[PDB]
RNA sequence: GUGGGAUACUACCCUGGCUGUAUGACCAUUCUAACCCGCCACGCUUAGCGCGUGGGGAGACAGUGUCAGGUGGGCAGUUUGACUGGGGCGGUCGCCUCCUAAAGAGUAACGGAGGCGCCCAAAGGUUCCCUCAGAAUGGAUGGAAAUCAUUCGCAGAGUGUAAAGGCACAAGGGAGCUUGACUGCGAGACUGACAAGUCGAGCAGGGACGAAAGUCGGGCUUAGUGAUCCGGUGGUUCCGCAUG
RNA sequence: GUCCUAAGGUAGCGAAAUUCCUUGUCGGGUAAGUUCCGACCCGCACGAAAGGCGCAACGAUCUGGGCACUGUCUCAACGAGAGACUCGGUGAAAUUAUAGUACCUGUGAAGAUGCAGGUUACCCGCGACAGGACGGAAAGACCCCGUGGAGCUUUACUGCAAC
RNA sequence: AUAGGCCCAGGCGACUGUUUAGCAAAAACACAGGUCUCUGCAAAACCGUAAGGUGACGUAUAGGGGCUGACGCCUGCCCGG
RNA sequence: GGUUCGUGGUAGGAGAGCGUUCUAAGGGCGGUGAAGUCAGACCGGAAGGACUGGUGGAGCGCUUAGAAGUGAGAAUGCCG
RNA sequence: UACUCGGGAGUCAGACUGCGAGUGAUAAGAUCCGUAGUCGAAAGGGAAACAGCCCAGACCACCAGUUAAGGUCCCCAAAUAU
RNA sequence: GGUAGCGGAGAAAUUCCAAUCGAACUUGGAGAUAGCUGGUUCUCUCCGAAAUAGCUUUAGGGCUAGCCUCGAGGUAAAGAG
RNA sequence: AAGUAGUUAGAGCCCGUUAAUGGGUGAUAGCGUGCCUUUUGUAGAAUGAACCGGCGAGUUACGAUUUGUUGCAAGGUUAAGCGGAAAAAGCGGAGCCGUAGCGAAAGCGAGUCUGAAUAGGGCGCAUAAGUAACAGGUCGUAGACCCGAAACCAGGUGAUCU
RNA sequence: GAUCCUGAGUACGGCGGAACACGUGAAAUUCCGUCGGAAUCCGGGAGGACCAUCUCCCAAGGCUAAAUACUCCCUAGUGAC
RNA sequence: AUAGCGUGAGGAAGGCAGACCCAGGGAACUGAAACAUCUAAGUACCUGGAGGAAGAGAAAGAAAAAUCGAUUUCCUGAGUA
């Protein structure tokens, strides 16, 4: 009848606010936008926010119903 | 063993093959050859009786790693470029036996 | 006597000059139309045994 | 003239049918000298064994050996799952999605709900264009509701398919051109016992779209799958047990 | 009448060594009868050589009833002898962690001689009983487990003889 | 002193006999009888590698196997597997 | 030799040692009494080691190294 | 203190208590996760006795002291305390 | 006196084959194998767990990791509050 | 008067020692549920042991790996064997390890493989210490730590019971 | 060196099995059973299927010490038994 | 005539050392964490032959741009192919 489920996939952030980062990491892991790419960030297939070049993360609000996540040297 | 678990070996392909007319060649470098007097003569069975040698497994091969200062003639089985390069380079000169 | 080496471990591992062992991967039969070209120009490559592995198997393969 | 083709006759053929020959198989009947006789007479021999001799009987069969197919519990060696509020029945066993899961991640139960083992040659890539549901009326078939006009409308639609997240400055809809649903790889990260799985800027090659910027290494994302071993196919400036 | 069948159970017997429901119902027997005898037939699920139905004699067979007989009993009494008991001789065993080895209530690996708190209790034995020592004996035979075993079966698998 | 308790009714097995030495004596086995089946004699069946034997020093009114289980009245239909 | 922090412990890791049998070497006691055994109120932080006395009546320690049939309280252990 | 490398293990039956959730009956000394603690592997004081609660961590000795939980009429140390 | 264990004998019960029989007794392969239970002998000193994940013809076993110990390392000292 | 039988306090009585804040006994008072095993947890109404004494369980060979020590050091070392006291040297360098790795291999070589690449990346070198022997730890093959099955197979003995 | 001899029901092959480290595997080599069945010196075999070339060698007959293995025994002796 | 029979001349028969080796025949337990190919293992065991040793053995060989010259045993090769 039931009682079956899948293997939860470690979604979610991985690198913090003030956080030096090397180029290639992953920053946030998601389904969707739910956090949009910023500055020195792609988005993956997959929707994971990853950086592009080495640099300090910082999370920015864009308009009130979203965010982003961006690189700075 | 891992528990009945498929052993890692198990899990993982072969590869490859033996060959049987696999020549493996004694490595000399050039540091071996600082060793003897400029304008001489080095062989295989001088490089023997000096013991730098024991095994002529299929032949000798002289390769560059290293530096020589000093004029010889050398002959042996192969050589590599650049250690006939740096033979030359001093004056040497190379014979393939 | 001496120890026997393991002939399934010796036609699939290598050494190297560290003393570590090379392995090749191991999804790479004949189901290449599920995997991605992606995954298989990787699966192509070798690998190095895992440490927990090799504390494993070493005593086998040792010659 | 007909017709693809011509008629006479001649020869070389072909297709069958019959006679005759010559070869060569299968099967049957007979014979007898192999083999066999748990038939008789004699002898070795005071022997119901055996053997020999002479008859009689079967006879190329039997029996024996080698090989092969079948039948074969007559006999044999073994197999005949795990979780589990005891075991068993029932159910489940791998992958995805929510809740549980206690605002990072992870997190169990025979805990609550559902899905998967695909599809799409456009349902991909790009370039350009626009925007839904539903209601209010007005209207000929036509009606609660088809299509049309106006207005309202942040999405109450759709997103190939379950759900969650996300999406209207598209990821939703049309059209054109196409095949990046490419080759080599990949600094670095995620995850993680291992095996594996995941993301990846960028470099090179050669291309598609677009004026260009630039995007494109499949699809809004997350399932659509299975090790080695063994075989098959194609390819190869690899090896090839003295040399070719 | 119609479907299916290879064909659809005949006789005889039947709540049965078979009948669940079911102490079936009716009758008889008994003061009273889940048993018993005889009939009935909705035979859960009889049935014709896995033989059907019946049957004299037989039976340490099973079953029900009766006459007689009785300590089977109401409900026990007496007697005899053999042990038991005392004396003399001789002289084992199972068992056993050490032991100066109470009761109630409670606690506690959830059922205490031994802990707690209370209550009883002078020392040593003899004959008797067996509530407990989760008493002794027998590494539970029930149960489950073990990628344990043997024996048997077959249209499990693979084989072997034999034909 | 030694020396049958009897009767009525019923199920089962006809009977006498045999049986789990050391828990079961029976309604189980056997039995005579019935039936099927096979077997032409170097019978078939069995033991054994074979020789050799039993069968049987027999010969289908005999021998082996299966089933039933005295006697009486009977034993029905189905050959698709 | 000092200062600071520490010094409960199962599985288990690490270290330092006690003791037994034998060997080699060195050096010793022992019929004026060895090992062993019996008793003691001694010694050392522990495993353990001395001393005295009795019984015994012929071998045994110490030191440094080495080698092991190395230390029992349980195995429904085995024998007595 | 952490990390890295290497040698060597043992463990893979967990228990209660408090807090948050499930199954359960908003039962269980039930069961299953998360969290922290104690037991396990922890003696000692208190809960009469008491693994798992409260206080609190034993190197050794001492006929010394102050304190915790819990207590101060007697058993029973300390108030018949204000 | 005969029949002897991959066997024999069975009026058939798993009955009997020397107090043993769903396959005798003895000897050997044999110190079978046992993820099972039991047991495993002297002392002190330092440190000191776990009863979890994942996979498993797997569930009271094992393997890797997490947790312990010992040793050595290395510093843009990274740990903890 | 109960009490895992002792311990701590302790009188009285009795002795006099390896002489030291001694010995033996212990009225009485306090506290106190054996040892082992296995367990989440056992005084355990779970297991084992009557007691005493003896015997009785990680060892040896060969190999792998690591630590420590010693000797030589880009070298190190010999095996069988000759020799000889069941010796010690000497001889014996065949071979083994290491010194160069990469690659399926050809092969190239401080580079190599992939690849079209001169790119990047993997493995290596840069970034150089091994070797022989001893001892300790552990692992493997051997019974491998000790004891213990029911069963299987092979050769034989048995019908004096039945 | 005219001529002649040089191990025939073998050597090989098929089938079925086995031994060689080699489990039919591409399976050389050796052996057993059964079928078939050579050339024989311008000949024949092997070199891991097989073919050619080259090289090495003469089967289907027999003998052969020493070095190796073991110790019921004898003599003398040894043991960190 | 052979069979057969008789006589004479030789020869064997049997035992062990629970050892070593040659052949014939030939297990299973076990391991593979089941199990059947496979392993254990040509082991244990039976039997036959022996001899002080046996067996093997004087290339129809091993090999490869170079040759070596009967067998056996040991070290290595190598836990390689
Ligand atoms: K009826
Ligand atoms: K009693
Ligand atoms: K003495
Ligand atoms: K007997
Ligand atoms: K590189
Ligand atoms: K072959
Ligand atoms: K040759
Ligand atoms: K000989
Ligand atoms: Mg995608
Ligand atoms: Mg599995
Ligand atoms: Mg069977
Ligand atoms: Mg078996
Ligand atoms: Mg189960
Ligand atoms: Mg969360
Ligand atoms: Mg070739
Ligand atoms: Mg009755
Ligand atoms: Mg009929
Ligand atoms: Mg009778
Ligand atoms: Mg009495
Ligand atoms: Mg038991
Ligand atoms: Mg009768
Ligand atoms: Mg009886
Ligand atoms: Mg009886
Ligand atoms: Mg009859
Ligand atoms: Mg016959
Ligand atoms: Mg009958
Ligand atoms: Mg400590
Ligand atoms: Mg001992
Ligand atoms: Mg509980
Ligand atoms: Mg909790
Ligand atoms: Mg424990
Ligand atoms: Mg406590
Ligand atoms: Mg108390
Ligand atoms: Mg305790
Ligand atoms: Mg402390
Ligand atoms: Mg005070
Ligand atoms: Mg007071
Ligand atoms: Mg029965
Ligand atoms: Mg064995
Ligand atoms: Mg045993
Ligand atoms: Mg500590
Ligand atoms: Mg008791
Ligand atoms: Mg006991
Ligand atoms: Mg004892
Ligand atoms: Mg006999
Ligand atoms: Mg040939
Ligand atoms: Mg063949
Ligand atoms: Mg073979
Ligand atoms: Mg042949
Ligand atoms: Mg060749
Ligand atoms: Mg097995």
């Amino acid at each position: 009848s039931n009682g079956r489920d899948s293997e939860s996939k470690r979604l979610g952030a991985k690198r913090a606010d003030g956080q030096f980062v090397t180029g290639g990491s992953i920053l946030y892991r998601q389904r969707g936008t739910k956090i949009y790419p910023g500055t020195n960030v792609g988005r993956g297939g997959d929707d994971t926010l990853f950086a592009k070049t080495d640099g300090v993360v910082r999370f920015e609000r864009m308009g009130r119903d979203k965010k982003k996540v961006s690189v700075y040297p | 063993f891992e528990g009945g678990q498929l052993p890692l070996f198990r899990r993982i392909p072969k590869r490859g093959f033996t060959n049987i007319n696999r020549k493996e060649f004694a490595i000399v470098n050039l540091d071996v050859l600082n060793r003897f007097e400029d304008g001489t003569e080095v062989t295989p069975e001088l490089l023997v009786e000096t013991g730098i040698i024991r095994n002529e497994k299929s032949g000798i091969k002289i390769l560059s790693n290293g530096n020589i200062e000093k004029k010889l003639t050398v002959k042996a089985n192969k050589f590599s470029a650049a250690a006939k390069e740096a033979i030359e380079a001093a004056g040497g000169k190379t014979e393939v036996i | 006597p001496k120890m026997k080496t393991h002939r399934g471990s010796a036609k699939r591992f290598k050494r190297t000059g560290s003393g570590k062992l090379k392995r090749r991967h191991g999804f790479t039969s004949h189901m290449f139309a599920n995997k991605s070209q992606k995954q298989k120009r990787k699966l192509r490559k070798s690998a190095m045994v895992s440490a927990g592995d090799f504390k494993r198997i070493r005593q086998m393969v040792a010659k």
